[PDB]
């Protein structure tokens, strides 16, 4: 991926106003019910059966940590993406089997988050930047399948 | 295939546009523009750059037809039809954008109205948009 | 959305298919099972191998589910009603893997009808299945 | 991509009696005619209109007798994809900006023409030692977007 220092001057700053706590589990949250399949993979989380059921389930909002964790490491580390999320890739793809369609839903779920929580902050080519970042991420992640 | 409770949420969140109208139809394809350099491709003859009296047309035109798509959303195929008809055969675009743009579409929305964008609501949202690009796209031959 | 045309050569392909319906279903998941093995994690409980005749079994079923999508073309969405809710519902089937049967499918027919899988009809069974497809995943909720 | 030797003598076994000046025409045929957004980018071609212009199209022949000499040239680089279409991958997709879902679409014509055309000699085994084949190309193809 190519990011140009402007962009990533734009991303890390709106970064580091974000709620760590919540935005994870606010993306996995709309995740699950925009696309009610991916509910396939958490069937241990409990009560999924209402959207309002879904983003108040704990496990949600605590698994969505876990990502927006995942995320935050790609952006300090823009130009490895691939060694960073190593791990990860054999776990959503020889373990999970998660179609790597779904890795570019999730990071598209996430620029809705994102421009939801910074309104006319999250100008255009603000946007343009997270979406080569997103772009990255999903496409490491699904390294195992390549 | 949309619920009465994805109907409601739609229109009632569309409602909210206003004025803004085909002022958000341009942001959204600027985006798009943007975000996914590919389908700036398909109007060599239009400037794409901020501020552009032609995306500004443009938008207006795509938030018009969707408006369409929201007053007549349960005969979609044949209120759009003859979009359909164009997005298709002359235009020829590839299925592919539908969705690109359907996403540069919910982005400036939840940019704009942060109070309306529930989950519940970007679910409605998200349907539609499918369902109007599955019918701009149901006439390739 | 199908034309007249199109329901034509479905039907007439289809037809050509007779005590096979079963025998050719039973392949296209095999070859579904042997080129994307992400799937077979739908089915825990069946031995995927040659000769299985847990997928022969299987195969009739979907054989049959499409024979039923042929004969009501018209009125697909309804027909097909309770599958939709299974797959959707209690399988979860990821939408993905519906365009991967559909394509073992159409190999299967290749394969085995060589003079009535011409372009066209080609084409017709691809919008077929694609319209199967988008029925048995019109109910995620 | 992962060929196990036996894989290998079957795909090469049968693209020895693969006639390389037809079979390619007619996949580039069948993906304009069922997959029709794909014209745009044939213009130049002429005649599109209906399934026998497009089969007929001298144009479509020999394009397609270019791209069938393309994947012989991968068939014999299984484990140098990525490199062999180096080329090809900046033309399709820096410069004709073809979005990597239709070399995937590309791919998937071809087998249900081999599967047309060899009949019940393409067995089950045969199309997924293919199938491998042609994700591998539709990958190193679009390595200009990763
Ligand atoms: C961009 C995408 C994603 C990121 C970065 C990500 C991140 C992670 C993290 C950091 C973990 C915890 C691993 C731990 O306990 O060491 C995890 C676990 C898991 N993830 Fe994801 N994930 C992604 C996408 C997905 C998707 C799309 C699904 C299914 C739809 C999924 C399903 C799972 C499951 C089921 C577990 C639990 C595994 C276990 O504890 O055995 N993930 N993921
Ligand atoms: C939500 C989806 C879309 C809607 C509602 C839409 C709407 C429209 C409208 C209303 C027109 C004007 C029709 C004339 O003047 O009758 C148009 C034209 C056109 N559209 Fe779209 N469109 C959509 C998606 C796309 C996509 C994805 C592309 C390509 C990336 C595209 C490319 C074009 C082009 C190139 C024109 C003609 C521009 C003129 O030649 O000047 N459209 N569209
Ligand atoms: C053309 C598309 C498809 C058709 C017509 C179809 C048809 C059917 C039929 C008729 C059943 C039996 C329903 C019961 O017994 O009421 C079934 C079951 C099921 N299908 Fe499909 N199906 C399609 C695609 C898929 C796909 C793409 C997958 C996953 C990759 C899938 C996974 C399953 C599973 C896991 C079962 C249940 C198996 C049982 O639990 O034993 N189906 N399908
Ligand atoms: C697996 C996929 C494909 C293979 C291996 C492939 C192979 C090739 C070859 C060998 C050439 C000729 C290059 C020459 O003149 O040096 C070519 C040209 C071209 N291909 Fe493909 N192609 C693929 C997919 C596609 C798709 C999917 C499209 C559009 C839908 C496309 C559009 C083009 C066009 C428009 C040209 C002509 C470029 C020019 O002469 O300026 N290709 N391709």
């Amino acid at each position: 991926v190519h990011l140009t220092p402007e962009e990533k001057s734009a991303v890390t700053a709106l970064w580091g106003k974000v709620n760590v706590d919540e935005v994870g589990g606010e993306a996995l949250g709309r995740l699950l019910v925009v696309y009610p399949w991916t509910q396939r993979f958490f069937e241990s989380f409990g009560d999924l059966s209402t959207p309002d059921a879904v983003m108040g389930n704990p496990k949600v909002k605590a698994h969505g940590k876990k990502v927006l964790g995942a995320f935050s490491d790609g952006l300090a580390h823009l130009d490895n993406l691939k060694g960073t999320f190593a791990t990860l890739s054999e776990l959503h793809c020889d373990k999970l089997h998660v179609d790597p369609e779904n890795f570019r839903l999730l990071g598209n779920v996430l620029v809705c988050v994102l421009a939801h929580h910074f309104g006319k902050e999250f100008t255009p080519p603000v946007q343009a930047a997270y979406q080569k970042v997103v772009a990255g991420v999903a496409n490491a992640l699904a390294h195992k399948y390549h | 295939v949309l619920s009465p409770a994805d109907k409601t949420n739609v229109k009632a969140a569309w409602g909210k546009v206003g004025a803004h109208a085909g002022e958000y139809g341009a942001e959204a394809l600027e985006r798009m523009f943007l975000s996914f350099p590919t389908t700036k491709t398909y109007f060599p003859h239009f400037d794409l750059s901020h501020g552009s009296a032609q995306v500004k047309g443009h938008g207006k035109k795509v938030a018009d037809a969707l408006t369409n798509a929201v007053a007549h959303v349960d005969d979609m195929p044949n209120a759009l039809s003859a979009l359909s008809d164009l997005h298709a055969h002359k235009l020829r675009v590839d299925p592919v954008n539908f969705k690109l743009l359907s996403h540069c579409l919910l982005v400036t929305l939840a940019a704009h109205l942060p109070a309306e964008f529930t989950p519940a609501v970007h679910a409605s949202l998200d349907k539609f948009l499918a369902s109007v690009s599955t019918v701009l796209t149901s006439k390739y031959r």
